[PDB]
């Protein structure tokens, strides 16, 4: 209609600018995807870089949002950044205001409150990003929610991210009817498999990065080499 | 895949008794050069172009 | 017996398979055990219990048996809550009238049963018990007593939930015409019949029915064979597809129009 | 418009029998299949 | 809904269509087609008997992108070293041309 | 574009139909693919009446077709008919019939003489993608 | 700017004399799974259809009914967001304001505060209004009950009414088979009926979601409990 | 069974499946095949045996001519004496023989017209 200065309401029944922002979200090539287990939950990217003159130390894309929750972020930098920051201040303030631990859920909710009456001003625009959230609850368990910018957000059994979601879907729903038969690392390593088949790269060492959630911790910890090469060989001995 | 084995067997679709392929299409952004995928294809196939 | 209701129900499933019908039964004594009054468990129980009593029910004729259960479980399962009192009671009835049985006995059950949804005040549930009365008493031959339900039935479904219904009500009353022999009133009632019909889909058993019995008023009555024939086609096609005993039927009705032609 | 069609069904259903002349029973049931069509929104 | 030149297209599209439509089969008769960019289908082309099979173009990866240019390198001159991966990490998006 | 080249044609098509149809022994059948540009009185009665168009499948009718085409590859107790109806969203007639032509070409190249469930479900997606993250109703 | 922006509203009369933005809300209704509200008098029932679309969801997550109260319960048709926003502002404007006094809330009230915030949001610009349109359903004494509220701010009494896709062809279904006496277990046999005949992409007891006000208020039903009735009757 | 499932036979297996693949064709070659499975029929008695050939079966393993052949020796073998009422259910659990991929192979073929014969 008029997007030229001001966002109405339309016949389209969403915004030419609503889904701009879910088209592009990334600008590199990066993918990323998530499982849920009831032993862990992961959530697999990538590490790459375009010259060795920067570092890669401190290059990541993977948040610890705080102990207990972990948070991946696909969006332009500069919105997930801002997020992060303001996602830190508002879960440390309701630690000290309710005394209790804040719910992954709980956070995934007000965080969409606040994307929704940026989409009421027609004088500022929304963040341009989708939030993954992972955790583990000892009230259901591990949970995974996903947010996306119009304000919606739900909790899926496995999701995926990157502009290939689509193609990972299915491997994913083949996968999803048996995941329970599934141990640890076993986990591990289908949630390796699914992300190699799709991007048709058989990882490197310095490629990949792995971050499990682990039931009975609230550890959130992104894997050390001997771990992540140990699956790595794990599904050569099975091809 | 598609285009060639027709041509060496009608016999292996015939038996299962199957419609084979009349046309194929080609489309998108021409970085290949369109004519350039074409043509190579052209003399693999080996045929009255 | 055993010591839970999880091990005998197991066990119980392949006795009459494997012995005998007798050796199934003595396990469905679960039904007279562990009785409350809070109904917790005892509708868990009744649930499998169902289940067990119609597997056993065609070879045994424990209709008699079944009768006196039917009542029985009845206070029991209004209890817990409404909605799995109306279920396990109608659920029950369907498998009952599958089998052979005297209509008399029948009759009796789904007659208290009329009573026991006006009790609670089901308008849903009565409609369809009624609906299952004239099927009951066309055969029986109280054709008479067919007549009254049907016309006091066809004016409640009409204006109340539930369209498909109506349809039945109305195939039901062309059978009562056509006993009592006099044609023009059947010929109508299934025109009727048709255009209901038309707004959904139905499937092919439904509209074969109405067929046959168009096909009644031709061949037998208006000597036209040519035209019975063609709708006995029809008739049978309807019948083929989701399998039926009525296909035989059609089918020495489709040679005899042939004969009458006089084609061999 | 449309009583004209009531009218043009009800020749169908009598030609279909092979019927030289045409009853009240095919006359209703053209009004019939019209009514279904307003019926319909 | 021109007839400019555009009887012309209608012309021609209606002869596409009528070769399918026809009593002929292309009995051993192939058919390959160029589009740039493809909008302007018929609703008849998307069942087979006519346009059966439809390719798109797929970027490379960077293993195909090293092999590639190999082959560009090979015939013509050179000295004695060149890391052939490094140049496959800056490219990315090309095709063989 | 023009309307004169078309005109005499246009008008000899009226005369004929005028000169016969009372002692018809003759059809005449009209196709269209562009039926938004008619004449007036190409639709005037006297001289067209019956439109038919082409309709959405019933599950039932898209069974048929499918009964129809396994025959050819060989039934097998592996896969089951049931599914492929299961599957669909009710799409067109064109759609139900590309769908069976192509699931026999998979098949041939698979180097099979009977049938699997998987080639149907590629062949499946062939034909209907297109799909993409959308909706803010309940997105 | 932080306070400049646009002071007049987006919406604007027209020599229509209509009203632009509010039109296009209708529409924006329009979209909205299948809903439904039956008043059994003694009862209350409301449905609605959850449409899903990926398989990858976990328990049964977020709601499209949600307590504003023990009392009265909303449901809805439109944009989801603001329906999650909507209801957050009124729970809490219906707990302040009925806390102060230790009365129960009467059912005008909400109404007339929900209306207000809709409309404030037509008087004024920058933000623009919301596109949903709610159903509020709550049970007390002997008072009538079932309303319905409109993103154009207005507010109107029902025995019956629908809403989602296709609203005028199954409110016309609702009205031919919705009549007299009725019973709480009835009512909910002929809801689903209407929803199916709305559409049924299929109803499993995950399909539906049927909330009732009556004992005491509004209660939520079981999944067994819904399919018991759906067996009682197809 | 002593070097059977526990030695050269076993390990053999093993090494020369992943060394083949089956999701490839040859990239070994034939001749291991066949001496691995002439072998494993020498190796190994006649309840053994059956449990053993279903296994391999499971892979691909080379060509689809290349282990026809393999699989029909060990059938002409199996032919005589008591050991024939055993192989009935053998030819039966293998599916390669009550189908067909490639059908125009006339090693299939007879080991149906033997079914047929039993």
């Amino acid at each position: 209609g008029f997007d030229r200065h001001i966002t109405i309401f339309s016949p389209e029944g969403r915004l030419y600018q609503v889904e701009y922002a879910f088209k592009a979200i990334n600008q590199g090539g990066l993918t990323s995807v998530a499982v849920r287990g009831k032993d862990c939950a992961v959530i697999v990217t990538q590490k790459k870089v375009p010259d060795k003159l920067l570092d890669s130390s401190t290059v990541t894309h993977l948040f610890k949002i705080t102990e207990n929750i972990g948070c991946v972020m696909t969006g332009m930098t500069a919105d997930s950044r801002s997020q992060v920051q303001r996602a830190r201040y508002e879960a440390a303030n309701w630690k000290y205001k309710y005394g209790y631990e804040i719910p992954v859920d709980m956070l995934c909710k007000r965080i969409a409150d606040i994307s929704q009456v940026y989409t009421q001003n027609a004088e500022m625009r929304p963040l341009g990003c989708c939030m993954i959230l992972i955790g583990i609850d000892e009230e259901q368990g591990p949970q995974v929610y996903k947010c996306d910018p119009a304000g919606y957000y739900c909790g899926f059994k496995a999701t995926a991210a990157g502009v290939k979601q689509t193609e990972s879907t299915s491997f994913l729903e083949k996968k999803v009817k048996k995941k329970f038969d599934w141990t640890f690392e076993q986990t591990v390593e289908t949630a390796i498999t699914c992300l190699s088949t799709v991007l048709s790269i058989d990882f490197k060492p310095s490629e990949i990065e792995v971050g499990v959630v682990t039931v009975e911790n609230p550890k959130f910890r992104i894997l050390t080499e001997a771990e992540i090469d140990a699956h790595l060989v794990a599904l050569a001995e099975r091809d | 895949e598609v285009i060639e084995l027709p041509l060496t067997n009608p016999e292996l679709f015939q038996r299962v008794g199957i419609i084979p392929p009349k046309g194929c299409l080609l489309y998108g952004p021409p970085g290949t050069g369109k004519t350039l995928l074409a043509r190579a294809v052209a003399s693999q196939l080996d045929c009255n172009f | 017996m055993a010591a839970a209701a999880v091990v005998e129900f197991q066990r119980a499933q392949s006795l009459l398979s494997t012995d005998r019908e007798a050796s199934i039964d003595i396990l469905h004594s679960i039904v007279k055990r562990d009785i409350q009054e809070n109904d917790e468990e005892a509708v868990q129980v009744k649930e499998q219990s169902i289940l067990e009593l119609g597997s056993l029910l065609a070879k045994t004729g424990q209709a008699a048996e079944l009768g006196g259960l039917l009542k029985y479980v009845r206070p029991f399962l209004n209890s817990i809550s409404k909605a799995k009192a109306a279920r396990l009671v109608r659920s029950l009835l369907d498998l009952f009238l599958d089998m052979e049985a005297a209509t008399g006995q029948e009759v009796e059950l789904c007659l208290e049963c009329i009573e026991w949804a006006k009790s609670e005040k089901r308008t849903f549930l009565r409609q369809a018990l009624e609906a299952r009365l004239v099927s009951l008493y066309f055969d029986t031959k109280r054709y008479q007593e067919a007549l009254h339900l049907g016309s006091q039935l066809l004016r409640e479904l009409k204006k109340m939930d539930d369209k498909a219904l109506l349809v039945e009500v109305q195939l039901l009353e062309s059978k009562t015409y056509h006993a009592l022999s006099n044609l023009p009133k059947a010929r109508a009632a299934l025109t009727s019949a048709r255009t209901t019909a038309n707004a959904i889909y139905c499937p092919p058993k439904l509209q074969a029915t109405l067929d046959m019995q168009s096909g009644i008023i031709h061949a037998a009555e208006e000597k036209d064979w040519k035209t019975a024939y063609s709708y006995f086609y029809e008739a049978f096609e309807g019948y083929d597809s989701i399998d039926s005993p009525k296909a035989i039927t059609s089918l020495k009705y489709m040679l005899l129009c042939k004969i009458m032609l006089n084609t061999p | 418009a449309e009583v004209k069609g009531v009218c043009t069904e009800a020749g169908m259903y009598a030609l279909r029998e092979r019927r030289v002349h045409v009853t009240q029973e095919d006359f209703e049931m053209a009004v019939a299949k019209v009514m279904q069509k307003d019926s319909e929104k | 809904e021109g007839t400019s030149a555009d009887r012309e297209i209608q012309r021609t599209l209606m002869e596409l269509l009528n070769q399918m439509d026809g009593f002929d089969t292309l009995h051993r008769v192939k058919m390959i087609m160029a589009t740039n960019r493809p909008d302007t289908l018929d609703p008849a082309l998307l069942r087979p008997g006519r346009l059966d099979r439809k390719i798109h173009i797929d970027l490379p990866n960077e293993q195909a992108r090293l092999d590639i240019l190999k082959i560009h390198a090979g015939p013509i001159t050179k000295h004695g070293e060149i890391d052939y991966e490094a140049i496959v990490k800056l490219s990315d998006g090309f095709n063989g041309a | 574009g023009a309307d004169r080249e078309v005109q005499r044609i246009l008008l000899e098509l009226l005369n004929q139909m005028d000169g016969f149809d009372q002692n018809v022994n003759v059809k005449v059948i009209m196709a269209t693919n562009r039926a938004d540009t008619l004449d007036p009185a190409l639709l005037r009665p006297g001289r067209l009446d019956r439109k038919i168009e082409f309709p959405l499948p019933d599950r039932r009718q898209k069974r048929l077709i499918f009964s129809t085409i396994t025959s050819k590859m060989n039934l097998s107790e592996e896969v089951d008919l049931e599914d492929y109806v299961a599957r669909p969203d009710k799409i067109s007639g064109a759609d139900i019939n590309s769908i069976c032509q192509e699931s026999g070409m998979l098949a041939v190249r698979e180097n099979r003489y009977i049938v699997l469930a998987k080639d149907f479900e590629k062949a499946y997606k062939t034909v209907i993608k297109k799909d993409e993250q959308e909706h803010e109703f309940y997105k | 700017m932080a306070e400049r922006g646009y002071s007049f509203s987006l919406t604007t009369f027209s020599p229509s004399g209509k009203l632009v933005q509010i039109e296009y809300a209708l529409a924006a209704v329009a979209g909205g799974a299948p809903s439904v509200g039956i008043k059994a008098a003694n009862g209350v029932v409301l449905a609605t259809e959850k449409k899903q679309k990926s398989i990858l969801y976990d328990e049964r997550s977020v709601h499209k009914v949600e307590p504003i109260t023990k009392h009265i319960g909303l449901v809805y048709s439109g944009m989801g967001p603001d329906y999650r926003v909507l209801v957050h502002r009124a729970r809490k404007l219906a707990q302040q304001y009925y806390l102060v006094y230790q009365e129960p809330i009467p059912t005008a009230q909400l109404v007339q505060r929900v209306a207000s915030v809709m409309q404030e949001y037509t008087q004024s610009g920058g933000v623009r209004p919301f596109g949903v349109s709610l159903l509020i359903c709550g049970w007390n004494e002997g008072r009538p009950y079932l309303f319905q509220s409109d993103p154009s701010g207005a507010y109107f009494a029902w025995k019956a009414t629908a809403m989602g896709k296709n609203y005028v062809n199954g409110k016309t279904f609702l009205e031919k088979r919705y009549n007299e006496d009725l019973e709480l277990e009835d009512a909910i046999h002929t809801a689903i009926l209407t929803l199916k005949e709305s559409f049924e992409g299929q109803m499993t007891e995950d399909n539906i979601e049927v909330g009732i006000c009556n004992e005491a208020g509004f209660r939520r039903l079981t999944p067994t409990e819904v399919k018991d009735y759906l067996a009682a009757i197809a | 069974a002593k070097e059977g499932r526990l030695q050269e036979v076993i390990e053999t297996l093993l090494s020369l499946e992943k060394q083949t693949r089956t999701a490839s064709d040859m990239v070994s070659t034939s001749r291991i095949l066949v001496a691995v499975v002439k072998m494993c029929y020498e190796a190994k008695e006649w309840d053994l045996l059956n449990e053993n050939i279903m296994l391999l079966s499971k892979r691909r393993s080379q060509l689809k001519q290349a282990v026809a052949k393999m699989v029909q020796q060990c059938c002409t073998y199996v032919e005589e004496i008591t050991d024939l009422p055993i192989k009935l259910r053998l030819i039966d659990t293998l599916r390669m023989v009550t189908e067909g991929k490639i059908y125009v192979e006339i090693e299939r073929a007879r080991l149906t017209k033997t079914l047929a014969t039993i």
